Parts: structure tokens; C-alpha cells; sequence
């Protein structure tokens, strides 16, 4: 039990570490980038109206 | 007393009325004519059809010597031969009585209860001044709704502005009509009053109104504006504006506790974005008009109580945001402007929750204003508390529950679990004609409070779990 | 009284020496008779909109007013027909011309003028006073039709003058002579009304009748009741290029007319093949469906202004079939396209849009459209009573729900039948999110159901929750795994599998499968519901549903493959094979619990 | 595509159109009306491009008074890999289905790299069927494509948790999707197949999988085909 409860724990640990320091970073950054790049298509849009 | 002076004088002055047939062009909703004389900017107008048909409208603009008007009831089978322009030579004006209540009222004001007409009390421009900051005061009081989940939790104090967030496919009409019915004050009654704006709505959910309000005896204490969704935008924006005016009449010059309802403001949204199209104004974000912000302004800041007069005023916009998302516009300038919001979920209606309401993002800021001694019991806010905390730790509780067992979860995870479904099957859970008072209300909540042992219900202070933990 | 060209762009023609016009008057454009209708006017010159092709036009043509709107023909004739978005007969142009074109410039009547209908006289004689909308005679039209009304058009009244005897008459001699200030009242057997204004009605009222779609996942969770709006995504897979089939085969309908605003061009030839001989069994095989459905076709190719008109002539044609007092259900084909056609119309004008490129009034137009909708007592002294039930089908626009026709729609419409990708991947072919999708006549409905069918809301409930249950928990289970789960939650899990494979899935294309009758959907909705509560009483007091499961098998293959019982055998008899198998499941479970 | 109607219409022979680089044309059309003035539509091209595009595409098809065909064969280039631009959104919109190329199978050195994913062919229920073609084509095919679907999610959930969160489906899956993607998409230049061929290749992949899960299937074709 000790030895399957070590390795359960570390492995989750591990997992655990991986998704928080990676993951969400990455989407974020992801995120800023396409609220960045719809945010450019509406000035584009309204110079094009406004001419 | 002196009022019969000023009635007079400005009463009995009867002045004659232009008439033109010099139709001028023609665009879309819009109409041209050419050579008006000293036009005033918003004024009502009565066009004259060269078959004899009658319709409205009100000017936009005016060049040197023209008019541009647009007609409420499309434009079609107009010419610019026959047509004759009749104008007003005063802006719009409601007639106003104090017995309005019970008639119902069209967008524009005409009765369609099939009674006689207004026999107005007086006449008032729609749009008032806006109250004067210096003489306006603090909330005070509460307002008993009737529902579990918002009067124990979320408190409407009279002269708070609490809108209430719903989506697309969920029945926010009904809790609604729910509310009107079964409004009124708390007596630990000849001042409560309610009007009940209804725009852009179908034709089913107009006629259940209508015959709701009828066999259940509130008309009486009601004056509803119905509007439906075939109707010109250009009432749809005045309609509001109307039942505003009216409610502020009745409470400022009546000294009546009166309650406002809309119903809606997304389809007042678009009745907005409609116009400034029609002028040449470029779109803003999202397509809206950029300056939504004054005239949302405008309709809801005429509320709140006031220093001298008794009256009083209460809001509940109901609004509806597109795709579910609160990062929409309209749900965040109505929270900007207003205080708190109440939230409608769609899992608990899917799950058959009546009325379904989630409490978790749920808010009201002037709750501390509401509740106490004498005005209610001594318990509220403490009960308040405990079950938000409560709730909110059964959800995560029925979280973990799948994912480590049962048997792990402490006795308090237990406990909490239980109480999460006890309390979503039977607290809000509410019959479509269950009335309850707020008394009742607590005494369920502490039933169901009393799930827990004593000694842990920790955020409730120590004399209240003496004086009333008992039996 | 004729005016000059002035200036011509693609289909928008600027005329102009032309004043009494009014806002939607016809004009007969062209050498050649073009048809036309203004649009803007300013002093003279008049814009006008060209329902054909503008090319070879040259300045100083001949431009002729006509006086009065855009309107179809009605009458006799109509059904077993079709029409192009101006109600022009397809059959009739290729017969006259043998061509596979149709010739620019071509009219022929709506109405074949020449067929003759025999005619009885109604119950008003000489010297009666009559209003708009009464009937005064009736004409058979097909076996499947036989009393096809006549009505006085609205905005007319007087009393009558002479009146026809019966006999055979084509639709040109007058049989109605209505005494007035002026005599000039001569009516025949046909009329014609303004499509853009909505036809007079006595009252509306509340519908409160279910239409039996006969497929269990709409007819049970989401009904749509008669007289109502919907809306359905299409997808070609999704169930929906068949659900229009069944409806017309089974639901009970008077009259019904699809409208295709923009179909593909090859699917058209396709439904045109199939419509001739698709067979409904009501009071005898009537082999022709045709009999019972017109038809309005506009591929993408016609002009712009026709397809922004063809739902519009679709929706008044069946507005004039509910007069009559039948049960019609008018099926667009897709919104999107008309929107689009809007967009195009409004950006050819010179206007500003301001929701992602469509016009503004869209919103208003929609709901304009939409509530000519609903069960209504005719405009008539005999006192029918009508109904119609459009049901459109908005397209997806790529994002599921981010296009604002979608949000105009739903901020409307009563009934909503969202689509779901997942279910689409994997072939589950009625791809109804029960997640986003409502309807909101559950609430009435009760009072039919009651009648006859108590248990419909609280099982439903009952399912709902089970389903929303099981989703949520699926939520999570991913992320870790299914090896930390109390037996009711396995129990609950295998349970909405069950009824997510068994119940909502079903094929349009096995007998046993084609049509499911509301009493049958009942029953196995009892089975399943009852199954799952009887487990849950059985683990609640304390048992290993693993060991009980292993028993369970053959009662859950049995209620699994309860679905394959086909109707039209007894249709009572189902129901007493249904109860033995629910008495046998709680025997087996009673026993096996032991 | 006018010759190509003259061709088929007025001298009784089959045809078979081949028109290239869509887009180009789209972007000459976008240059005029640019000159102009007139009120832009989406992303800045004219607002008729979908009657214009309408105009183009509807020539094809068959008649009755005559027996020729003509069939149209357009290809297409997305400006970003993205199929929401509005050429692709609205040829889609027109034509019935299309056959889409991905990026992904070419860099992994697969030809012809076409992703079935997001393909359709709306005829295909109408010419398949018993006599035209064996019986088993209008199921086999949606078979192969849930199978693909689970497959490629189960790939796709994996790459995050890993092996241990699989069960036995997920585990056949990924094994059938590598067996697919590297054996039936894969074919030779000048390499053909008949329809027969292929569904016996197609067979052959899913005898991986136990009788009782190929629940799409009708049990009738399963119990004759399967068996051997």
C-alpha cells in the first residue's frame, strides 16, 4: 500500500505541476491574442464606413 | 390652490392648424417636405393618405425651411402629389389622471380596453427634468416580492434599482407576472402601486398577461402598456418613457409606494439602434449607438426616493443578454448604472427549478439598508449569510463527492451535501401561485438550518442561535 | 404619362419624369414589360427595383405606371400547382414556349383560365346585405379538396344585386353583382390581396393542440403545438430533409406549402421528383400527396427582389387557405438567405448597416413576418376557424450562434431546435442539443395532455433532470476517471447511455422507426423511467448493483429493444404488450433482488 | 462555361469542367467595385459576390430534353487555412458539399492528404444503394467516419492526460485511426481502386473491432459481411 500510494501521489503531483505551470499560460496568452486581433477588424470596419 | 389660474389661462386659448401638400421626396421610413414654416424640432405630425388613411410621425431635423419626418406606420402607398401634412405645433404630451389604474393603455397611450377615453387630469411632456441631486435620500425600507429566493436573499429596499439578468429561452415573463401579482409592503393597503410596461413582446405572452391580470384582481392596482412586437420602434422608444412618467407623477404628486416594471430592454436596444440609422450616425460598438449610455441613463435615474414628499419608486429592469455572456454592452452599463443584479440559470430550469434562480452570483448592495428591527426580524441578515456560505460549500462538496468518494468527505462535507439538494428541492423551489411572507420564509430557512448541530453554524452570532435555534 | 430612363446600375433602374407615383406601385419597365416596383422618390426621378435582368436597356425607354402594389392571384387552381417568387407557373411557361429558358419579359395568368369549375350557390340570395369575407358558394376542386370556398374580399360589402345559378363556369364570368353607391361590384371566382399587408382577421386566440411530429425527442421534450413558430437548423443529416416529409405525410394538415427561398438548384429537382408520388393513408390511400401542397421554387440564380418576395407570397397564400377554415403549416426553407437577400437589397440602396453588415429594420422585418403566424376565427358569417403553423429553418453561419439572424430569431420565436456537433459526428442522426433547445408551450399543454395523458410533465421533468444529471457528472468524470463512484452513479450514468442510444436516437427510414404515435413514445418512456426508479430503490437499500446488474442484463436488453415493436398493429395492443413487459420487469427485479 | 453548354446541350456528349483558382477571380472582382464607390461588404468585397458567384456556379446539371452532362470540378484557395472566409463560406453555401486538403496530412507525408472530417458529398445517399453499388456503402461509410471522429478526440484527450485515463475503446481507436490514416487515405499517383476494392480494404480495418460494438451498422450486412 505504502509503495502504491508513493507513486500514486507523485505521479499527481507531477500532473498537477505540469497543467498549472504550462496549460493555462498558454491559452491565456492565446486568449489576449485573439481578443487583440478581433478588436483590430472593427477599426479597420468602421474607417471603411466612416469613408 | 392657485393651479385653477394657470389651467385657465394657458385652457381656454384655442389656436389654429397649418396644413401642407408639398411632399417633397421620399427615403426608406423617412419623409422630406420642403417648405415648412419656423418648424420645431420634435413635433408631432399627422399625415394624410391620398386614400383617406390616417397615420403619425415626428420630425428629426430642419434645414433652412425643411422638415424631415418619419412615419410610425411604415411609409408605403404615400405619393408626393395628394398627401396633405397636418402639424401639432407642441411636442408629445400624456394625459395624465389619477385613474389610470386599471385600463390598459397602448405603446402610444391610447386605451384598448374597449373604455371610454382618458378624461385627463392634466398633460405633462414625457421626458422630465431630472431630480435634483440635493434633495434626494437613502432607501430605507424593503419591499416583500413574495418569492423565497429573492426576498430572503436579495431584498429590494424601496428606491433601489435591481435589475434581473435572464437568457433567451427561460420564463423571466412569468416570474415576472408572478411578482406583480403578489407585490406589496410588510405589516410587522391604499399606498402600493404598480405599472407594468411590456415592449416587444408576442402576441401569446400579451393576451396571458391580459387575462392573468384580469381573473386575478390586480388590474385594479395596475395601468399596463402593452406593446407588441409587429409595432412601429419609434413607440416601442416612447413607451418607457410613458409608463416612467406616469409612475413618477403618481408617487411625487400622489404620495403613493409605487413599483415599475419593463420586462424588457434588449428589444429597447434594438428600437435604439434603429434609430441613428435612419439619421446618418456611424455605429459604434457592437453595432449600438455609442451614446446609449445618456438615455439608458435617463430611463432608469429617475427613481429612488425623495426629501419632502412621502412617495416613493422602485425598478426592476429585466434584460436579456444575447449569447449568455455578461461582456455584452447592455449588461454592462445596466450593472454600471444600476445596483446588484439577479441572475436566472439555465442548468437549475433544465433541471425543473421554479423559479430558477442561482443565489451564487447573485447581489443586492442595499440589503443592509433593508432589513433590521421593526422593519423585519432581528435574523435576516445573519441567515442571509450562512446560507450563501452554505450553499456555496455544497456545490464544491457535490464536486469532490464524484471524485473521491463518500466515505473520505468529513461529516461536515456530508452534511453540506445533503443540505444543497434539501435546500434546492423544497427552499426555492416555489408553486407558480405559492405566496409566501417573509416570516415563512425564515422559518424554512431555519428548518433547514437546522440540519447542521448548533455549536458549527459559526457565522451566526451566539444570541440568535440561543433565541431562536430551539424547537 | 409614360417616363424616360434616366440611369441603370445592375438591377436598380433610376427613371424620372414621373410624378403621382406612389411608394410601391408596379411598372412595366422596357420595351419589353419588365417588372418593376419603386423604391425611393425625390421630385421626380423614382428609383425602381427590377425583378428580371437588366441588360441591353438603353436611356430615353418607355417607363408605364400601373397604380397598385405587388399582389397574387387567388382562388381555384392553386393547389397541386407551382410557382416561381411572383407566382408565375413553371408548367405552363415550358408548355407555351417548349424552351428549357424562361424568356425575359414573359406573363402568363396565375390561373389557368380556360379549366372549368362546377359550382354551387351558397345561401345568400338577391336583395341580402353581405360584408368582406363572407362565403357565397363553394367549388370542388380534387377528391382530396372537395370544398374549396368562395369568399367576398375584404374591404367590400353592400347588398347583392344578382347572383349565378349553379353550373360550370371558368374563373372569367362574373356570378356576383353587389349594390352600392356604384354597381361597379362584379366578382369572379378569383381576387387578388397585397402581399406586405397582413390579411384582416376577426381575433386571434391561444393554441392549444400539439402537433405529433412523430419523432420522440421534439414530440417529448420540446412539443410544438399547433398554430406555432419554430425554428430548425439544417444541416442534411440532422433529420431535418425528412422531418418536413413526415409532417406533410402524418401531422394533419388541411394544406401545406413548402417554400424554398434558397435551395441549392439540384436538391429542387430532386424534391420536385419526389413530391408526385409520396402516399398518405387517411380515408383511403389518396396516392397523390401533390393533391394537398403547393409549391414555391427559387433557386439562388432568379433575381435578389424575388427571393426577399417569395416567403412573403408563400405566407399570404397560406394566410388565404386559413380563411377557408383549414389547418395549413407553411415550412420555409431558409431565413438566412432571405436575410442575406435583405443585406444585398440594402447595401445596393446606399444604406448604412449596423449588425455585422445587415440593414437595422431586419429585426422588425422578422417579427413582421413571423406574426401572421397563429390560430385565429376567420373574417365571415359562417364563423370558421383557422390556424397556421409556419416552421422556419435557420441556417448555421459557421459560429454556432455568434450571427445576429440567429439572436433576431430567437428573441422571437416560441420554439427553438438548437443542433449539436458532437451528435452529427457521430452520426446520431437527430442532433437536437437538449441543452440550449425550449419551447415554451409546455405550459399550455397540459391541459391537453391531462385529458388524456397525465404523466407526460413529471416524467418528463423526471427525464430532464436524469439527462442534465448525467452531463454534468460526465463533466468531470474525464478529468479522473470512473473508479471513485457510488453505485447510483453508475446507475444514473448507464441509464442516460441507455436512453441517449435508445430513446432519442431513431432512424427515418425503418417501418418500425418512420412514425412514432404519441401513445407508444408514452409507454417507453414509462419503461425506461420505471427501470431506473426501481434500481435506485434496489441500491438504496443496500446491495452491489455490480452482482445485480448481471442479472439485470436481460431486462435491459428487453426494454433496449422494446423500440422495435412497430405501431399499426392494434395500437391497443402494444400498450397491453407494453404493460405485461413492465409487470415482468418488476417481477424479474422483485425475484433477482431477492 | 459557356462552351461547355453549347457542348453538352446542343451536341448530346458528357462533360466534365475543370475551373481553377477561384480565388483569383474573387480578388480581380474585389479590385472592381473598388474603383468605385459602392458600399462594401464584408471584409471589403462587393456585396453581390454571392449572386456573381451564384451566376457562375448554377450552369451545370442535366435536362431532360436533352441526355448530356456537365459537371463542375472548382478548386479553391483559403487565403489563412481558415474556412470562414467569405469565399469558401459562401462557395459552400452554393455548391452541395465539398472535398477539403489539409495541411496536417501533407507535412506528415500522406497523399492524397484530404481530410474526410469536415467533407460531404449531399448526393452521395441518392447514387449509392443496391444495384447501383453494393448494398453496405451508405453504412460502411458513416462507420469509418464515428470511428475516425472517436479516434481523433481520443487522440486528442490523450495528449493532455495520457494512457492511463483510456479505456479499451479509446485505446482500439487510436490504433485504428493510425491503421487508417497510413493504409486507406494513402494511394499512389498513378495507383486506382474500384469502388469494390476499397470497400473490401475498408472491411479489412474494421475486422479489428469486436461484432458488438459496430452498433451503426445494420445488423443484417454486419451478420453477412462481418462473419467472414
Amino acid at each position: 500500500a505504502f509503495i502504491i500510494l508513493d507513486e500514486v501521489i507523485k505521479v499527481t503531483n507531477r500532473r498537477v505541476n505540469a497543467i498549472e505551470h504550462v496549460i493555462i499560460p498558454r491559452t491565456e496568452n492565446t486568449i489576449a491574442y485573439i481578443n487583440s486581433e478581433l478588436d483590430e477588424l472593427d477599426r479597420e470596419e468602421f474607417y471603411r464606413l466612416k469613408k | 390652490f392657485a393651479i385653477n389660474k394657470k389651467a385657465v389661462e394657458q385652457g381656454f386659448n384655442v389656436k389654429p392648424r397649418l396644413n401642407y401638400n408639398t411632399v417633397s421626396g421620399v427615403n426608406g421610413p423617412l419623409v422630406i417636405l420642403e417648405k415648412v414654416k419656423f418648424p420645431r424640432y420634435n413635433e408631432i405630425v399627422n399625415l394624410t393618405l391620398p386614400d383617406g388613411t390616417v397615420r403619425q410621425g415626428q420630425v428629426l431635423e430642419i434645414r433652412g425651411d425643411r422638415a424631415i419626418v418619419q412615419v410610425f406606420e411604415g411609409t408605403s402607398g404615400i405619393d408626393v402629389k395628394k398627401t396633405t401634412v397636418e402639424f401639432t405645433g407642441e411636442s408629445l404630451r400624456i394625459p395624465v389622471s389619477e385613474d389610470m389604474l386599471g385600463r390598459i393603455f397602448d405603446g402610444s397611450g391610447r386605451p384598448i380596453d374597449n373604455g371610454p377615453k382618458v378624461f385627463a387630469e392634466d398633460y405633462l411632456d414625457i421626458n422630465g427634468s431630472p431630480i435634483n441631486p440635493y434633495a434626494r435620500i437613502y432607501p430605507e425600507e424593503m419591499i416583500s416580492t413574495g418569492v423565497s429566493a429573492i426576498d430572503t436573499m436579495n431584498s429590494i429596499a424601496r428606491g433601489q434599482k435591481i435589475p434581473i439578468f435572464s437568457a433567451s429561452g427561460l420564463p423571466h415573463n412569468e416570474i415576472a407576472a408572478q411578482i406583480c401579482r403578489q407585490a406589496g409592503l410588510v405589516r410587522p393597503e391604499e399606498n402600493f402601486s404598480i405599472v407594468f410596461a411590456a415592449m416587444g413582446v408576442n402576441l401569446e405572452t400579451a393576451r396571458f398577461f391580459k387575462q392573468d391580470f384580469e381573473e386575478n384582481g390586480s388590474l385594479e392596482r395596475t395601468s399596463l402598456f402593452l406593446n407588441l412586437a409587429n409595432d412601429p420602434t419609434i413607440e416601442r422608444i416612447i413607451t418607457p418613457r410613458l409608463a416612467l412618467t406616469t409612475a413618477e407623477y403618481l408617487a411625487y404628486q400622489t404620495e403613493r409606494h409605487v413599483l415599475t416594471i419593463l420586462t424588457d430592454m434588449s428589444s429597447y436596444a434594438d428600437a435604439l439602434r434603429e434609430v441613428s440609422a435612419a439619421r446618418e450616425e456611424v455605429p459604434g460598438r457592437r453595432g449600438y449607438p455609442g451614446y446609449m449610455y445618456t438615455d439608458l441613463s435617463t430611463i432608469y435615474e429617475r427613481a429612488g426616493r425623495v426629501e419632502g414628499r412621502n412617495g416613493s419608486i422602485t425598478q426592476i429592469p429585466i434584460l436579456t443578454m444575447p449569447n449568455d455572456d455578461i461582456t455584452h454592452p447592455i449588461p454592462d452599463l445596466t450593472g454600471y448604472i444600476t445596483e446588484g443584479q439577479i441572475f436566472v440559470d439555465r442548468q437549475l430550469h433544465n433541471k425543473g427549478i421554479y423559479p430558477p434562480i442561482n443565489v451564487l452570483p447573485s447581489l443586492s448592495r442595499l440589503m443592509k439598508s433593508a432589513i433590521g428591527e421593526g422593519m423585519t426580524r432581528k435574523d435576516h441578515g445573519d441567515v442571509s449569510n450562512q446560507l450563501y456560505a452554505k450553499y456555496a460549500i455544497g456545490k464544491d462538496a457535490a464536486a469532490m463527492k464524484a471524485v473521491v468518494g463518500e466515505e473520505a468527505l468529513s461529516i461536515e462535507d456530508k452534511l453540506s451535501l445533503e443540505f444543497l439538494e434539501k435546500f434546492e428541492k423544497t427552499f426555492i423551489t416555489q408553486g407558480a401561485y405559492e405566496d409566501r411572507t417573509v416570516f415563512e420564509s425564515l422559518d424554512q430557512a431555519w428548518s433547514l438550518l437546522r440540519i447542521y448541530p448548533k455549536e458549527m453554524l459559526n457565522r451566526i452570532s451566539p444570541k440568535i442561535l440561543d433565541e431562536f435555534y430551539d424547537r | 404619362e409614360y417616363g424616360a430612363i434616366y440611369s441603370v446600375s445592375g438591377p436598380v433602374v433610376i427613371a424620372e419624369n414621373m410624378i403621382g407615383c406612389a411608394m410601391y406601385e408596379l411598372v412595366k419597365v422596357g420595351h419589353d414589360n419588365l417588372v418593376g416596383e419603386v423604391i425611393r422618390i425625390d421630385g421626380d426621378k423614382a428609383t425602381i427595383q427590377v425583378y428580371e435582368e437588366t441588360a441591353g436597356l438603353t436611356v430615353g425607354d418607355p417607363v408605364l405606371r400601373t397604380g397598385k402594389p405587388l399582389s397574387v392571384e387567388l382562388g381555384p387552381g392553386l393547389m397541386e400547382t407551382i410557382y416561381d417568387g411572383i407566382q408565375r407557373p413553371l408548367k405552363a411557361i415550358k408548355e407555351e414556349s417548349q424552351s428549357i429558358y424562361i424568356p425575359r419579359g414573359i406573363d402568363t395568368p396565375a390561373l389557368d383560365r380556360t379549366i372549368k369549375w362546377q359550382f354551387t350557390p351558397g345561401k345568400f340570395q338577391v336583395g341580402d346585405h353581405i360584408s368582406g369575407g363572407d362565403i357565397y358558394g363553394s367549388v370542388f376542386e380534387n377528391s382530396l379538396i372537395s370544398s374549396h370556398k368562395i369568399l367576398l374580399p375584404p374591404r367590400s360589402r353592400g347588398t347583392i344585386t344578382w347572383i349565378a345559378p349553379a353550373g360550370e363556369y371558368t374563373l372569367d364570368e362574373k356570378i356576383l353583382e353587389v349594390e352600392f353607391d356604384g354597381k361597379k361590384s362584379d366578382f369572379t371566382l378569383y381576387h387578388t390581396w397585397p402581399v406586405r399587408v397582413p390579411r384582416p382577421v376577426t381575433e386571434k386566440l391561444s393554441a392549444d393542440y400539439p402537433l405529433l411530429t412523430g419523432q420522440r425527442v421534439l414530440d417529448a421534450l420540446f412539443p410544438c403545438v399547433q398554430g406555432g413558430t419554430t425554428c430548425i437548423p439544417g444541416a442534411f443529416g440532422c433529420g431535418k430533409t425528412v422531418i418536413s416529409q413526415s409532417l406533410s405525410k402524418y401531422s394533419n394538415s388541411d394544406a401545406i406549402i413548402y417554400v424554398g427561398c434558397g435551395e441549392r438548384g439540384n436538391e429542387m429537382a430532386e424534391v420536385l421528383m419526389e413530391f408526385p408520388e409520396l402516399y398518405t393513408e387517411m380515408s383511403g390511400t389518396k396516392e397523390p400527396i401533390m393533391k394537398r401542397t403547393t409549391l414555391v421554387a427559387n433557386t439562388s440564380n432568379m433575381p435578389v427582389a424575388a427571393r426577399e418576395a417569395s416567403i412573403y407570397t408563400g405566407i399570404t397564400l397560406a394566410e388565404y387557405f386559413r380563411d377557408q377554415g383549414k389547418n395549413v403549416s407553411m415550412i420555409a426553407d431558409s431565413s438566412s438567405r432571405w436575410a442575406e437577400a435583405l443585406r444585398e437589397i440594402s447595401g445596393r440602396l446606399g444604406e448604412m448597416p449596423a449588425d455585422q453588415g445587415f440593414p437595422a429594420y431586419l429585426g422588425a422585418k422578422l417579427a413582421s413576418f413571423y406574426e401572421r403566424a397563429g390560430k385565429a376565427v376567420a373574417l365571415g358569417s359562417p364563423d370558421r376557424t383557422g390556424s397556421v403553423s409556419i416552421v422556419a429553418a435557420v441556417s448555421p453561419a459557421g459560429g454556432d450562434f455568434s450571427d445576429p439572424v440567429t439572436t433576431a430569431t430567437l428573441g422571437i420565436t416560441q420554439v427553438f431546435w438548437g443542433l449539436d456537433k458532437k451528435l452529427a459526428q457521430r452520426k446520431h442522426f437527430p442532433s437536437i442539443n437538449t441543452s440550449v433547445s425550449y419551447s415554451k408551450y409546455t405550459n399550455v399543454l397540459n391541459k391537453f395532455y391531462d385529458s388524456n395523458y397525465p404523466e407526460f410533465p413529471v416524467l418528463r421533468d423526471r427525464m430532464k433532470e436524469i439527462l442534465s444529471n448525467a452531463e454534468e457528472l460526465e463533466q468531470v468524470v474525464q478529468l479522473v476517471g470512473k473508479s471513485a463512484l457510488s453505485d447510483s452513479d453508475k446507475i444514473t450514468l448507464d441509464v442516460a447511455t441507455l436512453i441517449k442510444e435508445d430513446f432519442l436516437q431513431q432512424n427515418g427510414y425503418s417501418t418500425y422507426d418512420a412514425f412514432c404515435p404519441i401513445w407508444k413514445t408514452f409507454d417507453m418512456m414509462r419503461a425506461f423511467i420505471s427501470y431506473h426508479d426501481e434500481a435506485q430503490k434496489a441500491v438504496a437499500n443496500g446491495a452491489n448493483w455490480s452482482k445485480l446488474a448481471d442479472s439485470t442484463g436481460d431486462v435491459k436488453h428487453a426494454v433496449s429493444s422494446s423500440k422495435f415493436f412497430e405501431p399499426s398493429r392494434g395500437e391497443k395492443e402494444v400498450h397491453g404488450e407494453f404493460e405485461k413487459l413492465l409487470s415482468t420487469m418488476q417481477e424479474r427485479f422483485a425475484e433477482s433482488t431477492d
